[PDB]
C-alpha cells in the first residue's frame, strides 16, 4: 500500500513569466513522483484524501522593482474541477526589501510553506509566486514543490 | 472536433457528471443513479459565490481595522467581504480589485 | 485511521488575554481527524510522535512597543504545572525596518516532531499578539499529523 | 510496524567551528531517535525508504559580525559512500545583517527548511549553517533537526 | 480523577516525583512512581510527572551574557551580564543581550 | 573507529563493493557475482565530477542574467557550469572565491 | 587536451605507474616487473588521496594564541582541522570555519 | 638556455569564477622562454628547482560589501600526482573592512617569492580569494613570473 | 655544476621565543636543500658566492610596537651578527578584530664558506604559523 | 660570470630633485659584478632577461606612494615602467611599512633601470639594510 | 661617457640604426641592412614616439569599478585616458565617487 | 673533549688562521705564510668596532631629522652613530622617534 508522495525541484523552465503558475522538475536529480502526476506546473492527486503539502521558494535581487514599497505573496492553490476559481490554501507574504538601503541594494531570503489539506482524486495543486522576477532559480535545491499523504 | 464533458452546471463524479449547487450553498451527498445533489446552505462565516461541488465553502475574509481597513462589504453566503478604508484613512497599497492598507490623515 | 488536524486563523484567533491563539476546526479549510481542541488546544487522544506545525503572518502600517516577536508551539500537560516549550521562533521586523511608517510583512513559520500522551495538548503563542494579521484562514494556521 | 522519526536539539556542542556540520542532543530533553540513528552530527538512515527531513536555525546577534559574507546558508546534506562530496538537498540562502545594520541593537531570524527526499540504508543526512556565529543557540527548542519516513 | 500530587498514567492516577526527578517508570495498579535524578544540564523545578527534564538554557558569551545563576536539578539557569558589559535588553529578571563599554 | 569500507574507487552494493563509475557517468545497473557496473552517461544539464555509485546525476547550477550573470564555463557531462559576469559587467557580490553578483556599467 | 593516466595511475617519464593508497608517498616508482613502492606520511604530515606524490602536505597547526585547538588531529590519511579552545567563543570566520576564538570574560 | 617567464595583468585576468587569474604571455612586458602557459597556468617543460613569483596590486574605493576578514594572494601548484592544488607560497592580508571610509582611496600590494621542485607537466597557478579587489592597470602591476635556478 | 638552492618552512618549532632565531624545517614537505646546510636556524653556505635571499613572514594576530623581520649574517669573521635585509612594519582595531600582513624581503648578499643567514623577527608572537607556506626561509647561488 | 648588483640606500639617496633615488655601489653590502652605475641607474653590458628587485623602507611621524622600477633607453624618449606598486602610508602616530617588488625584464646591452619613489619624503633611509636595488641575470 | 647613436638612431649591438615612427615597432633591426623595417603596433598596445622599441606599450584599462571609463581610447600611436563615468566625479583621474 | 679553533683575535683562512685587523680597519689581503694580514682603514661612513676579518666595513646609520633625530655621538671608524632627540623634541618610542612640544 504505496503511501502517495513527491518533491519536485526548480528548473530552467520554472518561470513562465506567462501568470500561470511556477513549473518544475519531476524526473532528474532530487525530484520524483511516486502516486501523484505532474500536469502543467501540478501535482494531481490520484488518492484521494488528506496530504501535507509544502513549498519552498527562494527570493533575493540586486535591490527591488517597487523599492521598500516591494511585496512578495507566495503560496499554494487547488485547482478543482468542482469550481471555476482557484482556491487558496496556504499563503505567505513578504517585504523582501525592507530593510535594504540604496549602499546595502543585494538581498537574499527564503519562503518556506507547508500544511495539511484535502485533496480528491483529480484535484491539482500548484505554487505561484508574485513577483516571479524576485525568484532566483539555481539547481533545484532552493525552490521546490512537494507532497505527501497523511 | 472536441470531446464530450460536464456542462457548465455539472461536475465529475466518477466517470459520471452530478450537477452543481448553487452559489451559497455546497454540496452534502452526491447524486447518485437515481438521487440528485443534495446541496445546503454555507454556514455563517463563509460563502461560495458561484455554482460549484464543493464539500466545504470558503471562509469569508476579515477586513483588518489596525491595517486602517474596514469593510465596504459585508460577508454574505453568496459573496465574500469586500474591504476599503476606514473613515479619515487613505488607501496607501492596492491590490489589484481591493485595497490592503489605510493610513490616517493626521 | 492516522490522527491529522489542520486549524485556521480565526475572527476569535486572538483573545488578548494572556491566553493562546484560538483557531477555527470546522468551517473552510479547517478539520480534525481523530484528534480534538479545546480553548486554542490540539488535544491528543492517541498517544504518540506528531508532527506539528505552525504559520502566523505578520505585518503592519509601520512599527509602534516590542519590536522582538516570539512565535512558538507549547505543551500543556497534567504532567507539569507550566506550559513546555516545544519549538519557538524569534524574528525583529520593526527594529531592523529602514522606514519606521512603511507596510511591512513577514511570514513565520515551524514544523517538528513531538512526543504527546493521551490527554495532552498543544498551543500556540505569539507576542505581540497584535502584529499577528488575520485573513480568511489561509495566512496563519496551526496543524498536526502523526508520523 | 515502527516508522522511523527522530528529534535532534540545539546543545552546547552543536557549533564547531572546523567547517564540518553541526552537531546535535539525540536523548535528552526532547530529542529522540526511533529506528534512526546519529554519527557525528548525521541521521543514519538503517531502513531505505523516502524522508521529510526538516531542520530550523534560530539566528541573531547585537549588531552583525565582522567580516561576515553578503550571503549565508542554511541547509541539509546527504553524506553517501557513493559519493565522496556531500550532495545539496535542501538549501536557504540569506542575508541576515550587513553593513547597514546598526551596531547596538538585537535582531532576530530565524530560518525553516523541510522537504521529501529518497534515502538509501547506510546513508545520511545533515545541517550546515555557513557562518555558525549568527546560531543563538539556547535549551534545544530554537534550532533542531528531524525526520520521519513518509 | 486525579489530585494535585497525582497525575494520569492510562487509566491510572499516579504519584508525582519531586523536583529535580524524573519518571523513569510510570506506576502499573502493582507498582509505584519510580523517579530518578534529572542528569547535568537538565532540570525540573516543580512536582511533575514528567519522563523527561528540561533542558538548561545556556548563556551566551557573544552576546554579552554568563550565568548569574548556574543550572541545577531543581532551577533553571539565570543570565545577566558578563564582565565589562552592561544591559541593552531586558527580560523578566536577566538580560537577553549586553554590550560592551567602550574605552579610549 | 570506522567500519570496514570499499576502496577510493569503489561503492557498497549491499554487503559487497561493487565499482565505481566514471566522472560523466551514472550507475544504470550494479555489480552481480559475474556482471561488471554498468555506466550510463549523464543527461543533459547533468554532471558527476568524481568517480561515483550514484544513480542520478547531479544537476547543473543555472547562471543568472538577472544578477548580471552568464555561464564563463557551460555545463559539461564532468563538471559544473560556472559563472562570471556578463558583458558590461563588473563583480559586486562575492561568494566565497566566486562572483555572485554583478552590476553594468553606467 | 593530451592523452593521460587512469584514474588510480601517475605518470613516469613517458609511461604510467600505479598510485600509492591515502596516508602513503611514493617511496619508488614503477618498473615494468616492479610494482610502485610506497611509504606511509611522516607524523606531522598526510595525503588525503590516491597519489604519486614524493612528499607528503604538511599538516596545519592549531593556534592557542588564536584561542584554537585541534578538534581533529593530523593523521597520515587526514588533515588537522582547528576549533575554539575551550573556555572560548569563534569571533573570526575564514570560509565555513572558525579562524579565531576570544576568552570568556 | 634557462627557463624563464614573466606574465602580466590583462583585461581577461580576473574571471570571478573562482579559477585562478589569467594573464597576458606575449604582449609587453610579458614573455615565455622555454615554459608553456594554460588556462592561467605556467607550465613546466624542464623539470627542476624553479623561483616562483606574483605580485598583484590590491585597492579600492571603500571596501567591497561582504568582504572577508581574511584574503589570501598565492600561488599553487598542479600535477597529475595529486587531484587537488597544492598550496605553495601564500600570504594572508586584511585589506579594508566595514570601518574603511568609503570616501576614500586605499592601495596595497602583495608581493610573494620562494622556490619550488617542479616536474616536467607540473603547473603553478596564481590565487586571489576576492578579485574585487584587484585593481588591473597595463601590465606593470600585477604579475607572474618565474626561472629555474 | 649543481647550483645551491634551498627552501625552508615555518614549522611548529619555528618560534623558540629565547631571544635566538627562528627555526626551520628542512626535509618535510615543501622544504629542501641543494648544496647548502642547516644548523641551528641558519642556512650554512658550502660553496662561496653572491645568493639571493629571502624570508617570507606571515604576521597577525586579534587586536593588540614596531615589528622587525630581518635577515643577518654570522660570520667567524666579527663577533656579531651583521643586519644583510631588514623591514618595520607597523602591527594591526576592535580587539574583536583580526589583522595580517605578510613581510617579504629578497636580496643578493656574497657568503663564504662556513658563513651562515638566519632570519629573525620581533615581536616572534606576531607571527602565525600555519602549514609551511606562509612563513619560509631560502635561498639561491646567483 | 652571471651579472649581478647588490646597491644600498644612501645619504645622497634623494635628491629630492624630481629625478629617481641615488644608491652607493661600493661600500658595505654594495657591490656590482658585470653590471655599472650612472646616475641612479644600473646599466646593462650584457643583453638579456634580469630579474630586478628593489625594496624601500617607508615610515613618518604622523602625516599615494608610488614605488617603482623604471626602463631608460635610447630606443625610447621617456622612461618605461617595468613594474610598480602603490601603497597607502599614513595622525600623529609613528608608522612603517616596507615595499618590495621584483620581476624578470629583458634588458639589452645600454639600457638602464632605476627606481623611483613618490613622495621621496617617505623613505626612511638608515644604513643600507632597509632600502636597496638589484638584480642579476637569469 | 657618450652615448652610442646620434639622437634620431639607436644601438643595435656594434651598429647605429634609424628609428620607427609612432604606432611602429621594429620589426627587422638593422645589421646587414643599414635600415630598420618597421611593422604597425598590434591591437591593445600603442608606442607615442619615434623609437626602436621590439615590442608595443600595453595600453592602460580604465576601470569601471573605480568609477572610470576611457575619455580617449587606446590607438596605436596614443594610450588611453581614463576620466569618471557619467555620474560621477574625480576624487584623487584615478578615481572617481558619484 | 674540546675542538681546536681561531684563536679569539684570528680568523679563520682556509684551513689555518690569520691574525685579525684592528678596530676601524678591513681586511685588504689576507695573510700568508710570510705576510701579515693586510689592513686598511675604514673609509668614511663606515665603521668596525671590533677586531675582525672582514672585506667590507659596516656602514654607519644615518639619523633623520625628519624623524626628530640627531647625532648625540658622530659615526667614526671604530664606532656607530648613535641617535637621540634634537633640541625641542622628545622620544616617543635607543629612541627610534621624537616629538615637536
Ligand atoms: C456590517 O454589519 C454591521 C453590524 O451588523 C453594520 O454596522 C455595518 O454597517 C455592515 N456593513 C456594511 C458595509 O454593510
Ligand atoms: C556556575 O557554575 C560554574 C561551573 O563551575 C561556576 O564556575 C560559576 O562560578 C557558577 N556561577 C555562579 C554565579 O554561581
Ligand atoms: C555556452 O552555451 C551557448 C549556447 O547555448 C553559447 O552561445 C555560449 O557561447 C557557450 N558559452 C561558453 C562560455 O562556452
Ligand atoms: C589531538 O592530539 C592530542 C595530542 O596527543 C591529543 O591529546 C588530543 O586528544 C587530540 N584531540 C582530539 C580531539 O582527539
Ligand atoms: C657632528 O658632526 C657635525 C658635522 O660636521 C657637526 O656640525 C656637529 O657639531 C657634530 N656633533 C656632534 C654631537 O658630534
Ligand atoms: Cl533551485
Ligand atoms: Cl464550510
Ligand atoms: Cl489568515
Ligand atoms: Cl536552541
Ligand atoms: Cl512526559
Ligand atoms: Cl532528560
Ligand atoms: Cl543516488
Ligand atoms: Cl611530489
Ligand atoms: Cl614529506
Ligand atoms: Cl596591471
Ligand atoms: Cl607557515
Ligand atoms: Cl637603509
Ligand atoms: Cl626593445
Ligand atoms: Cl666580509
Amino acid at each position: 500500500e504505496v503511501n502517495p508522495a513527491a518533491h519536485l525541484t526548480g528548473a530552467n523552465s520554472s518561470l513562465t513569466g506567462s501568470g500561470g503558475p511556477l513549473l518544475w522538475e519531476t524526473q532528474l536529480g532530487l525530484a520524483f513522483l511516486r502516486g501523484l502526476s505532474y500536469h502543467d506546473g501540478a501535482l494531481v492527486v490520484t488518492k484521494a484524501g488528506y496530504y501535507y503539502i509544502y513549498s519552498k521558494v527562494q527570493l533575493g535581487g540586486v535591490g527591488c522593482p517597487l523599492g521598500l514599497a516591494s511585496t512578495i505573496t507566495h503560496g499554494l492553490y487547488k485547482r478543482t474541477p468542482r469550481y471555476p476559481e482557484e482556491l487558496e490554501l496556504l499563503v505567505s507574504q513578504q517585504s523582501p526589501c525592507g530593510r535594504a538601503t540604496s549602499s546595502s541594494r543585494v538581498w537574499w531570503d527564503s519562503s518556506f510553506l507547508g500544511g495539511v489539506v484535502h485533496l480528491e482524486a483529480g484535484e491539482e495543486v500548484v505554487v505561484r509566486v508574485l513577483d516571479e522576477r524576485l525568484v532566483r532559480l539555481r539547481d533545484g535545491t532552493r525552490s521546490y514543490f512537494g507532497a505527501f499523504m497523511v | 472536433r472536441s470531446l464530450p464533458s460536464c456542462k457548465e452546471d455539472e461536475y465529475p463524479v466518477g466517470s459520471e457528471c452530478c450537477p452543481k449547487c448553487s452559489p451559497g450553498y455546497r454540496v452534502k451527498e452526491a447524486c447518485g443513479e437515481l438521487t440528485g445533489t443534495v446541496c445546503e446552505p454555507c454556514p455563517p462565516g463563509t460563502y461560495i459565490a458561484h455554482l460549484n461541488g464543493l464539500s466545504k465553502c470558503l471562509q469569508c475574509q476579515m477586513c483588518d481595522p489596525a491595517m486602517g481597513l474596514r469593510a465596504s462589504r459585508n460577508c454574505s453566503r453568496t459573496e465574500n467581504a469586500v474591504c476599503g478604508c476606514s473613515p479619515g484613512h487613505f488607501c496607501i497599497v492596492q491590490d489589484g480589485d481591493h485595497c490592503a492598507a489605510c493610513r490616517a490623515y493626521a
